[PDB]
Parts: C-alpha cells; structure tokens; sequence
C-alpha cells in the first residue's frame, strides 16, 4: 500500500 | 421487462449472456467473486428463445473489467441493449449482438464492476453496474 | 445511517 | 495537449468552461467543496483564446450532478470535446458546445463526481470523473 488514499475513476471519454 | 438487481460483490468470475446478431442481448447471468467463494447470480431470461449463448470466463482475480462498452438502440419499437464487450486488462470479449445505434462506454480508471441490475423483456432493456474499490 | 451498506452505481444505459 | 488531474474532493459547488460554437470546449476550471468549504480548482486553459465562457453555479449542498454527457467530433484535426451537457437533480445545464459526432454520458444512479482530470490543447480532449460515496 502508499499512505495516498484511493478513489473510484470513471473515464476517459472524448 | 422483468426487474433484475444483482446487489454488489467482492469481484466477477464469469459472466454468462446470450445475444442474436439480428437483434439485442438477451440472456444475462453472472458468477461473482464473494469475499474468495464464486456466488452464482441467478440466470436473468428473455422472454424469447433463439439466443447464442456465450461464457466469459475471467482468470480472477488477476483478470478484470476495464471497459463495458456497447450500443442501445430499436429493436421492434423497444429500445434494448443491442450489443455489449467487455474489456479486461487481458483481452476484449465481444462485441455480442449488434453494434448499431448509440453507443456508450464506462472505461474505469480506477475500481471495479462489483454488481449489475437492470431490466430483460424480449430483450435487455438496459443496465447499470455497481462500482467499488 | 441506516444499517444497510452503500455502493456507487452507474447507469443505467437502455430504455429510459 | 496539457494534461491536468485536480484529484477528489468532498464535492462541487462551480463548473466554470468555455465554448464555441465555431469549434468545441475550450477551458475548464472547477470550484470545489472541500470539508463544507469552496477549494478553487486549477484553471485548466486552452493554448487558444477567443471562448465564451459559463459559470455554472450549483445550489450546494442540495444540488448535484446525476449525469454528465457530451459529443466528440472532430475539429481541424483534433478529436475533441465538442460538448458538454451537466444535469443535475435541480435542472440541466447546457448543452454548451456543438452538438455533433459521437455521442457518450455518465449516468449516476447512487454516488458524487468529486473530482475530474483530463487533457486540454487547443480545446477539451477528454476528461474522466473521480466517484465517490
Ligand atoms: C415482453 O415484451 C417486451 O420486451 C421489450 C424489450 O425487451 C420490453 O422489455 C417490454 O417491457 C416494456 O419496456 C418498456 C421499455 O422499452 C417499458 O417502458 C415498459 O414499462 C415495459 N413494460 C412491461 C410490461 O414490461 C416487454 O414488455
């Protein structure tokens, strides 16, 4: 693990 | 069409659909991951016969989703889920049906595809999926 | 909060 | 392009872009919620000049986006942004942009967009969504 929390990302779109 | 809703899991296994290269997707089912046991979602029917069915079978959990992407469109005044292909960091599964219509696409980043619901008539009228990390 | 655990979710695409 | 990635906050209370209705989405910058106070975005500017721009300002914490769509074209070469549309719970906002070329959404059923990233050059060429609970 990193001390950087995470987060859902969606994407890219163009 | 018929309400399904799946509810979220730990992971995807195998999914299980059917499709007609003149018409939509028809018949969809998943085996998900549930904290380390495959957890067989219910089989979710067309009303109609005539399918092809086929079995994506993920080498989880090395193997994963990374873009469902696909088409709605008409198909006898309805508008369904003509076609859907699954991506993973793998390979590309599909398209299955037919890809006409307007297309749409959740590539993903970041997390994981844990959960479908959504609504079979003739024809999988639409979906949505649920998303964790 | 109730005691039922939450998700995101995306969607749906298909008939509106 | 430059690409930028603001990363994910606790929600949105501004978009501010530009547009043209020669071209496509030129500019992008975002005010944040962070912890029930304003955190502003970067300010994410096209090579170019010569857009118009918006401010859309949301009704926080009560409104929220459910669904963000938008059209990909191509403009002198580049393939782009060309739209962009922000439906909330409250209203709809835009399209801002041309609408033409290939359709694509972000539909939420259950979760915030807290955070975008993407690329801009001459104009918008593309951009993806931190989710969160
Ligand atoms: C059983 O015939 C029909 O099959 C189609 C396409 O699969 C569809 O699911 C029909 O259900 C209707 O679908 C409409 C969406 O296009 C929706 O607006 C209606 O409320 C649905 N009505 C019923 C009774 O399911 C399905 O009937």
């Amino acid at each position: 693990q990193s001390g950087i929390s995470q987060t859902v990302i969606v994407g890219p779109w163009g | 069409g018929k309400a399904f809703d799946d509810g979220a899991f730990t992971g995807i296994r195998e999914i299980n659909l059917s499709y007609n290269k003149e018409t939509a997707i028809g018949d969809f089912q998943v085996v998900y991951d549930l904290n380390g046991s495959p957890y067989v979602g219910q089989n979710h029917k067309s009303f109609i016969t005539g399918f092809t069915p086929v079995k994506i079978s993920l080498d989880f959990p090395s193997e994963y989703i990374m873009e469902v992407s696909g088409y709605t469109g008409n198909v006898s005044g309805y508008v369904v889920v003509r076609s859907l292909t699954f991506k993973t960091n793998k390979k590309t599964y599909g398209p299955y049906g037919v890809t006409s219509g307007t297309p749409f696409n959740l590539p993903i980043e970041n997390g994981l595809i844990v959960g479908f619901k959504g609504s079979i008539g003739y024809w999988l009228d639409y979906f949505s999926m649920y998303l964790s990390l």
